[PDB]
C-alpha cells in the first residue's frame, strides 16, 4: 500500500477502503479506487465510494470544472 | 473537480 | 492543537482571516494564526483573533471553550 | 512576511522587485515550505515554473522548499 | 499547499 502515494488511505471518520478488501466498483477502476477532490481548508482527497457517489454523479463532476465539498465538509458555513 | 481512476477505460 | 485542514479556514461569519494579508498579531504567531478549539459537539478550530481573546486569555485556556457563537 | 529573504540565494528585494508570475501585480507569489515549523518562501527563488505553482495552489500536496526536500 | 497571490486576476 504505503500512504504516501494517496489512494490507500482513511480518507473519512467512515472510511470503508482497505487494500486487502477493496473490490473494483466503478466501470473505470482497476487497482485503485476513484477518489475526488474537496476543497476544504487546505484540501483533501475522498474517496467517491465512501461518498456514496454513483458512477453518472461522479463522471460527471469530473467532467465539469466545478469544485467539490465532502459530504463531511459541503455544509459548512463556506464564507 | 479534481478526480482519479474516473477515466474512460 | 493542530486542526486537520489548516490554520486559512474561515472559522467564523466574521472571519478576518486571509492567507494574502494575515500578518503576525500574537506576540508568538509566525507563519500560522492562533487557534482555540470550541467544544459544542462536533467541535470547530476557530481563530483567536477572531474570537477577539486578548493573549493573556489566549495563553491561559491552552478544560473546555466555546466560540463567541456558542455562549 | 513578504519582503523577507526567504532563502540563502533569495532575489526578492522590495527595492526591485517586479511581477514575474501572470497572477502577481504588486506583490511576489510565495509558498508554504511544510518543514518543521514551516515558513514561507517566494516561488520564484524556488525556480518554480508557473503551472507548477497553480497546480501546488490547486491541490492539498505539501511542499518542501529547495533547502529542505530532502530528509 | 498554500500559497499567496496564486489567485487569477
Ligand atoms: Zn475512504
Ligand atoms: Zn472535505
Ligand atoms: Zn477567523
Ligand atoms: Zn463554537
Ligand atoms: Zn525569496
Ligand atoms: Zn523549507
Amino acid at each position: 500500500g504505503s500512504p504516501e502515494f494517496g489512494y490507500w488511505i482513511t480518507c473519512c471518520p467512515t472510511c470503508d477502503v482497505d487494500i486487502n478488501t477493496w473490490v473494483p466498483f466503478y466501470s473505470t477502476e482497476l487497482n485503485k479506487p476513484a477518489m475526488i477532490y474537496c476543497s476544504h481548508g487546505d484540501g483533501h482527497w475522498v474517496h467517491a465510494q465512501c461518498m456514496d457517489l454513483e458512477e453518472r454523479t461522479l463522471i460527471h463532476l469530473s467532467e465539469g470544472s466545478n469544485k467539490y465539498y465532502c459530504n463531511e465538509h459541503v455544509q459548512i458555513a463556506r464564507a | 473537480a479534481r478526480t482519479k481512476q474516473t477515466a474512460r477505460k
